[PDB]
């Protein structure tokens, strides 16, 4: 079971 | 209740209980869980010193006065006994260990030109 | 019969052992009612802005501003030179400086005297 | 150093006799062991002190790993008062934890013996402070008392951990 | 404020925990578990507000004399060696709105379903304001308890952050 | 003592919403939508060569991966380190100093061939 | 020599390659922990070869490969002391650290920042080897303080736990007090002996050495 | 030990002082006394590079042992024969020290009886 | 953690074991006890005593060179 | 972290299983929504003992303020389930 | 994966140390209403756990067996030389 993990934006 | 008007520069800022933030109830839904504070609540003058990562004034199982006596008593007794044992060294019934060639005169960087005082060790 | 709890400035009195928590009259029960009334009004003000979806930014807490202001800006205008402050200022402000001066001054004079007499070991000292 | 080391081993070993947290107990074991190394330096046996360092890492490192195994299984539980009956529930962790304790206590011919047991002999037969000598000997007894404490409260008895683990 | 009964109930819970720490073994703990209960049960009938309270103060003061110096704490309870362990992995929900557009494209469904809540929040916000300001006394609330929704399609006032809090093991 | 009539409702409403929010957190089978990426041929080589168990040909991967690591992390650095020491460090005075080997009685010297005299006759006794 | 000296330095350099490679050269986020564990395994094996050389014949040497600075008559060089202690200790430290890293791959298996975790564990081993193989006081100080900070960065690993931060900053506090003696030892040797190399400290063999030794004892405490 | 009590809980002048021993001339009580010989010359110990604390009369058994280990590499279990020989040689030397300690005790005790005998009649 | 042979947790029951797990644990413990016994036989003096400790109270006055009280 | 999650079915099963072991509660009179006070006739002290058994079952403390408001097994299952983000 | 909970009726405090508590609590008229809750810790694989001295003796049966044979081989092998 895969759950979304909220993280700060990593693109920048 | 403001601070005493002694001129140290407190003004009319509130004097809150000298309780660390560690004591405050941890289960209450604080606005600032880490600080255990509430939005708008008057902050203790020494709030920065009473954060959970600093001075903690929670009650102790052993009275403060007794704890100092036990800690001071133990350390002082240990220091004295070490002093006692320093004057009464433990050792074995053995004479000075003997070494050859004038007690290793030339091995310890002794001056060759000044001939050492002869040292001779006899059989036993 | 138990050893009565002793409290210092770094060990508060347990709320369980506080007699003030048992002499509960209508006034004491009423006082706590007032506290929760003021504490409730502030909570509502904070929650209304906190949960607002059209709000973005920082909720400026007036309490935080007052705390910092008292710590830095409001100190001097409420300072009166009297016996307590004058001696505390001299004791802490000036006491350390005079103490260290004679500690170092005596030390260097003693060392200088030995050096001029050749009594101090500087056999390999060529780094200063 | 002889006096400083002796008080360290006596004090921290005495503190480990009553700690519940499994990690805390080994923490005081290290401090007690380090004082033993300091005393070794104080009696002018630097190589014995160095030898104890190399041998110490083996069984000391294993104990923390073995304790980590127990902690993980019980869902991050560290108090020994919520363990027990693990002698057959964790046979491999049980075996290593016993070996670590025996080596720590200085069982003959294990890793601890060739360094620890060779030091106390040197301590007794050297011109040394008498009170310092006693504290080390008393401390060595405590090494066995709290070494047993871990096994007794973690590997024996009836399980005290929650129902589902 | 705490009622007299609650304080006795609180003391009953605390004593057993400290008692359990001393006893360790279940059977030994189980034996004394009833003995302590016996001491509480007998004084149930005491109906004198002065005498009954005086018993409590001695009860509190005997516990403080006999408390365990190192009571067992559950790992995640305040003071246990897991408290606030995972607070570093808990990121607030609003951090997603700053994600780069190419970064959002990796989870088209999650963000598409996110707009439903954000749309739901904006729609319901104004109603939540009206519900509270009519049930609020003139001088403001006197307690921190909040009312629930009282219609169909309405959500409890001030629900967003209670609903959208980070999980206990977010990573 | 327990909940008031409304409290059992607000928790029920919040709990009903809370579970609904927690359900949304799950990901779809496609998510994450990984952007296309070019893989080297070797990755396709090992992916297909290793579909079967075939213990005998799997150990080659162990040898191969260790072989690659043993070259780019052990063999090459010592070439650089030895090259660095041999012609740049050893060429300067006292950069590398060796403790002279211990010479025992009754040994021959490689440089010269000198024979060190043996010690005198011990009063041997096997105890 | 050519083999004893080369294999001694390759052990230290082999450990720094996983750190250097973290600058996005080869991207293997999932198996990076295995990359670090494997690096130790080979690192331990290489260190065994010099150890055998010392055991067989007691071979020791210094390696002052680099000339960093020169303060007048004081010359600071990057020197490694391959001797009894360091040669015997590096295999033991690597052998133990090899087990811990293999253990850590399992214990921290669910940690989001396990890649960051295995970097710090590797940084500590690098600094510890600096301390053990240091031949002059200043180089010893670099690893002496280096290990100290890596302890702080790992004690406070769960930076959300207020007690983790309190303990992490507490180790720095006590260690800093100890370092006061370390600076005292460095100053006394420089003023009285005009050196920081352990070689010249022993050859001169100062007689009245209470002050430098007391400082060291404070640092070791 | 046990003689420690005799010195601290007892007279000290009738007890040896390890930091001042010996207190009598070596020739005393041993007419035409012999001496210990070094079977290994200084150049041999210097070349062998032995620690100064090992440059005792028991050397030349240590030197032989160190040679065995160097040659017998990698077989570290062997050379157990030389270890015991050097150990026993060390043990014999250690005992000879004990004789000096006990010789010191007897001679001092003799001086105690002598002083009484000569002083009482005075 | 993840990986390794998987075992289903049990409720209020003794956990499941494996042949490999239990066998390996026993072998090392047996290996420990053989090592102690074998070492003890060959190196008894290493724990009991190397060499006999002489008794000062049996040495003679003539080997110690103690002149008679008479002179 | 190697600990299987908790489902609503499992939690409720464990809650009733714990109570069924209680000697002062008759299993037949024990149901999902059997109020501890108004149906099973228990004093407040016995209510506390229930929670202590419950906490050791799930291995996590419940505050006294929130424990005193739990009077039936159904409410307890709600509190535990919400405290651990249990949804399915 | 529904977990098949063990039937709770099998949990009894008969023949275990919990009975000793029950007997003593009867001498004062008291009863233990949680005994069956803690009964599983004393029945099954958790029952009759080894004593501390037994733990230190683990593997001694096998260890000694491997030892006696080994010394014999050394005894004879060194006899030749
Ligand atoms: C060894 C020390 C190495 C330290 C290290 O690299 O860890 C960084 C590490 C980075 O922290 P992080 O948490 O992993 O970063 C996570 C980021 O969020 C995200 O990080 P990331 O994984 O996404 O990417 C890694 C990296 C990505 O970096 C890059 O992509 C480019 C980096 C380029 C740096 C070099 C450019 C300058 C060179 C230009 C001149 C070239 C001339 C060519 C001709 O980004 C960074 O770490 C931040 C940049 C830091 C640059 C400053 C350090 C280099 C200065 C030299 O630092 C620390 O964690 C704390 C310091 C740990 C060391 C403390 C103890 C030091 C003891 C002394 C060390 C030994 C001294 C020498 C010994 C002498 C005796 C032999
Ligand atoms: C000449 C020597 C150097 C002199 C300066 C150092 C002397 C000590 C003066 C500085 C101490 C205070 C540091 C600034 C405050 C930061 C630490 C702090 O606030 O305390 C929180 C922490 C409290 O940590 P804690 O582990 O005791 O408890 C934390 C609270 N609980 C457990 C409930 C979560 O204090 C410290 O860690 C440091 C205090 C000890 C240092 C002082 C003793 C020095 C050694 C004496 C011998
Ligand atoms: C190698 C060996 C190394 C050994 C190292 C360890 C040495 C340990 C030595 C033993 C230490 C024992 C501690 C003794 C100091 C105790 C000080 C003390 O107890 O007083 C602090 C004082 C508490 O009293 P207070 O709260 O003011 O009274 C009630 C007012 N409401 O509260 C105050 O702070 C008032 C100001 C006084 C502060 C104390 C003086 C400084
Ligand atoms: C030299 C130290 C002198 C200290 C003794 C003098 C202070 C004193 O005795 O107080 C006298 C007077 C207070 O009298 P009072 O009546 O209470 O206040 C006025 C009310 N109308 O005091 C006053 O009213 C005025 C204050 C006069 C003294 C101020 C100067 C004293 C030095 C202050 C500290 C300086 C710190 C400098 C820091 C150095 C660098 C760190
Ligand atoms: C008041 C400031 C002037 C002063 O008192 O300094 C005088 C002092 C020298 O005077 P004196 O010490 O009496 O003579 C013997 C010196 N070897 O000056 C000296 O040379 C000795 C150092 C003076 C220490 C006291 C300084 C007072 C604090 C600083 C001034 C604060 C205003
Ligand atoms: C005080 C002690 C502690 C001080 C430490 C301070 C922190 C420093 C951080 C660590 C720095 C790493 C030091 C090791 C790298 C040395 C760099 C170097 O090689 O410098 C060139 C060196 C010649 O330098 P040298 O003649 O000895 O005098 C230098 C005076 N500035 O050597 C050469 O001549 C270059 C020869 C290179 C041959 C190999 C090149 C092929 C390999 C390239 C790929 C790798
Ligand atoms: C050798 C080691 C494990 C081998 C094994 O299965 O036992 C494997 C595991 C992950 C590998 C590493 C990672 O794949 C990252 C790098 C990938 C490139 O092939 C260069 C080497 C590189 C640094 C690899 C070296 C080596 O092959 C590694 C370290
Ligand atoms: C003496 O040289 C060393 C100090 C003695 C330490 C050992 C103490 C134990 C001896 C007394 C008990 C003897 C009877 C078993």
């Amino acid at each position: 079971k895969r759950l979304f993990i909220i993280k700060p934006s990593g693109f920048y | 209740e403001p601070y005493p008007d002694d001129g140290t520069g407190y003004g009319d800022y509130p004097k809150l209980p000298d309780r660390s933030q560690q004591e405050r109830d941890p289960w209450y839904d604080w606005d600032h869980p880490d600080l255990r504070l509430n939005w708008g609540e008057p902050m203790h003058w020494d709030l920065d010193m009473y954060i959970r990562n600093r001075v903690d004034t929670s009650p102790t199982p052993v009275n403060w006065n007794l704890m100092c006596k036990h800690l001071f008593g133990f350390v002082a007794f240990m220091l004295f006994m070490f002093w006692v044992g320093e004057t009464y060294p433990a050792y074995q019934p053995v004479g000075p260990k003997q070494y050859p060639y004038n007690n290793l005169y030339l091995e310890r960087g002794g001056d060759p030109n000044k001939e050492p005082e002869p040292v001779v060790h006899y059989e036993i | 019969s138990f050893p009565k709890y002793e409290a210092s400035r770094l060990s508060s009195l347990p709320t369980t052992l506080d007699p003030a928590e048992y002499d509960i009259s209508s006034e004491t029960r009423k006082a706590q009612a007032e506290r929760l009334a003021i504490r409730s009004r502030l909570k509502r003000e904070y929650q209304l802005q906190y949960y607002d979806p059209s709000r973005r930014g920082v909720i400026e807490d007036p309490a935080l501003v007052r705390w910092t202001y008292a710590r830095s800006a409001n100190i001097y205008p409420n300072f009166r030179p009297n016996t307590k402050t004058s001696l505390l200022g001299a004791l802490f402000g000036i006491g350390p400086l005079v103490f260290w001066y004679y500690v170092f001054k005596t030390d260097r004079d003693r060392k200088e005297k030995l050096i001029q007499e050749g009594k101090l070991d500087r056999t390999f000292n060529i780094s200063y | 150093t002889l006096c400083l080391g002796a008080i360290t081993t006596l004090f921290t070993a005495m503190c480990a006799l009553t700690q519940n947290d499994i990690k805390k107990i080994i923490a005081f074991s290290t401090s007690s062991q380090l004082g033993l190394m300091m005393v070794t330096i104080g009696i002018n046996q630097p190589y014995l002190a160095f030898l104890h360092i190399c041998t110490h890492a083996f069984f000391k490192a294993m104990l923390f790993m073995c304790s980590g195994s127990i902690i993980h299984s019980l869902n991050d539980e560290q108090d020994i008062r919520k363990m027990g009956g693990l002698f057959k529930a964790m046979p491999f962790t049980t075996t290593a934890l016993i070996v670590g304790s025996l080596a720590l206590t200085g069982m003959p011919f294990l890793t601890g013996f060739y360094s620890k047991d060779l030091i106390i002999e040197a301590a007794n037969t050297s011109y040394t402070n008498a009170w310092a000598l006693l504290m080390t000997l008393i401390a060595t007894s405590f090494t066995a008392i709290y070494s047993t404490r871990i096994i007794f409260f973690a590997l024996l008895g009836q399980p005290r951990f929650p129902t589902l683990v | 404020y705490l009622t007299h009964q609650q304080k006795v109930l609180r003391l009953y819970k605390r004593a057993l925990r400290h008692l359990e720490s001393w006893c360790i073994h279940r059977d030994k703990y189980r034996y004394f578990a009833c003995l302590l209960r016996a001491r509480f049960d007998e004084h149930k009938n005491e109906k004198d507000m002065v005498k009954a309270t005086q018993l409590l103060r001695e009860a509190e003061e005997e516990f403080w004399h006999g408390q365990h110096p190192q009571p067992y704490i559950f790992p995640e309870s305040p003071g246990g060696t897991s408290y606030e362990r995972y607070e570093c992995y808990k990121v607030p929900e609003w951090c997603l709105d700053d994600w780069h557009p190419s970064e959002k494209a990796m989870y088209p469904d999650y963000f598409a379903k996110r707009e439903q809540w954000k749309k739901l929040r904006r729609e319901s916000w104004e109603r939540e304001v009206k519900q509270l300001q009519e049930e609020t006394p003139v001088g403001g609330p006197r307690t921190e308890a909040l009312p629930p929704a009282r219609k169909q399609g309405d959500l409890p006032p001030l629900w967003w952050h209670i609903v959208t809090r980070p999980r206990e093991r977010p990573m | 003592s327990g909940y008031t009539p409304e409290e059992k409702l607000r928790l029920q409403q919040l709990r009903e919403l809370r579970r609904r929010w927690l359900k949304d957190q799950e990901l779809s089978p496609r998510e994450p939508v990984l952007p296309p990426q070019r893989v080297s041929p070797v990755e396709r080589f090992w992916n297909k060569f290793l579909q079967d168990g075939a213990l005998w040909k799997n150990v080659i991967y162990k040898t191969y991966r260790h072989s690659i690591f043993a070259f780019t992390h052990v063999l090459i650095p010592v070439w650089i380190i030895h090259y660095y020491l041999k012609y740049h460090v050893t060429t300067k005075p006292y950069t590398i100093v060796e403790k002279k080997p211990r010479i025992f009685p009754g040994d021959t010297i490689l440089e010269t061939g000198e024979v060190i005299p043996p010690m005198k006759e011990f009063p041997d006794q096997h105890h | 020599m050519n083999m004893f000296s080369s294999l001694s330095l390759v052990t230290l350099l082999l450990l720094t390659m996983p750190i250097m490679m973290m600058s996005f050269n080869t991207y293997k986020p999932s198996n990076y922990p295995l990359y670090v564990k494997t690096a130790i395994s080979y690192a331990f094996i290489t260190s065994m070869i010099p150890t055998m050389m010392f055991i067989h014949s007691g071979q020791e040497l210094i390696i002052s490969n680099w000339h960093w600075l020169t303060i007048q008559t004081l010359k600071l060089s990057l020197s490694f002391k391959m001797d009894y202690f360091s040669m015997m200790f590096i295999p033991v430290a690597l052998f133990v650290t090899w087990s811990i890293m293999e253990f850590s791959m399992w214990y921290m298996y669910s940690d989001p920042n396990i890649n960051k975790f295995f970097k710090y564990l590797l940084l500590f081993l690098i600094t510890m080897l600096i301390l053990v193989t240091a031949n002059n006081l200043f180089q010893l100080f670099i690893g002496w303080e280096g290990v100290g900070i890596m302890s702080f960065l790992l004690i406070g690993w769960w930076y959300g736990r207020a007690d983790a931060n309190t303990a992490a900053l507490q180790a720095i506090l006590y260690n800093r007090i100890g370092d006061i003696g370390f600076i005292l030892a460095m100053a006394w040797f420089l003023t009285n002996l005009n050196t920081w190399d352990l070689q010249q400290i022993f050859m001169l063999n100062p007689s009245d050495s209470n002050m430098p030794l007391i400082g060291l004892a404070l640092a070791a405490t | 030990g046990a003689h420690l009590a005799r010195r601290y809980l007892g007279d000290a002048s009738v007890e040896p002082d390890p930091l001042r021993m010996p207190t009598f001339p070596p020739d005393y009580g041993f007419p035409e006394r012999k001496e210990r010989e070094m079977v290994a010359t200084q150049q041999e110990m210097n070349d062998a590079q032995l620690v100064l604390q090992q440059r005792d009369y028991c050397a030349h058994y240590l030197i032989r042992f160190l040679k065995c280990k160097r040659d017998s590499f990698p077989n570290f279990l062997a050379c157990k024969h030389e270890r015991h020989d050097w150990d026993y040689c060390e043990h014999l030397d250690y005992v000879k020290r004990m004789k000096e300690f006990e010789r010191e005790r007897r001679l001092l005790q003799r001086k105690k009886r002598r002083e009484q005998r000569e002083a009482d009649m005075a | 953690a993840g990986g390794g042979a998987h075992i289903e947790p049990r409720y209020r029951q003794f956990p499941q074991l494996t042949r490999s797990q239990v066998i390996q644990a026993e072998f090392f413990s047996a290996t420990m006890w053989f090592w102690i016994l074998w070492r003890f036989w060959h190196d008894s003096d290493a724990v009991l005593g190397h060499f006999p400790y002489p008794d000062p109270s049996q040495w003679t006055d003539e080997e110690l060179g103690i002149p008679p009280d008479d002179e | 972290s190697d600990a299987p999650p908790l489902t609503l079915e499992g939690i409720k099963d464990r809650v009733l299983y714990v109570l069924k072991l209680y000697d002062k509660i008759d299993p037949e009179k024990l149901s999902v929504n059997s109020h501890f006070m108004k149906d099973l006739g228990l004093d407040s002290l016995d209510q506390v003992e229930i929670i202590m058994a419950m906490e050791d079952e799930f291995g996590f403390e419940i505050p006294d303020i929130d424990a005193e408001k739990l009077m039936c097994p159904q409410e307890i299952v709600d509190y535990i389930a919400d405290k651990k983000d249990v949804y399915e | 994966s529904k977990m098949e909970l063990p039937d709770y009726k099998q949990w009894k405090i008969e023949g275990t140390p919990l009975e000793t508590v029950q007997e003593k609590l009867a001498a004062r008229g008291l009863r233990d209403p949680w005994g069956r809750n803690e009964a599983w810790r004393y029945m099954g694989g958790f029952a009759n756990n080894v004593s501390f001295v037994g733990a230190l003796l683990k593997g001694f049966k096998w260890g000694f067996a491997a030892f006696v044979v080994a010394i014999g081989a050394e005894y004879y092998l060194e006899s030749q030389k």
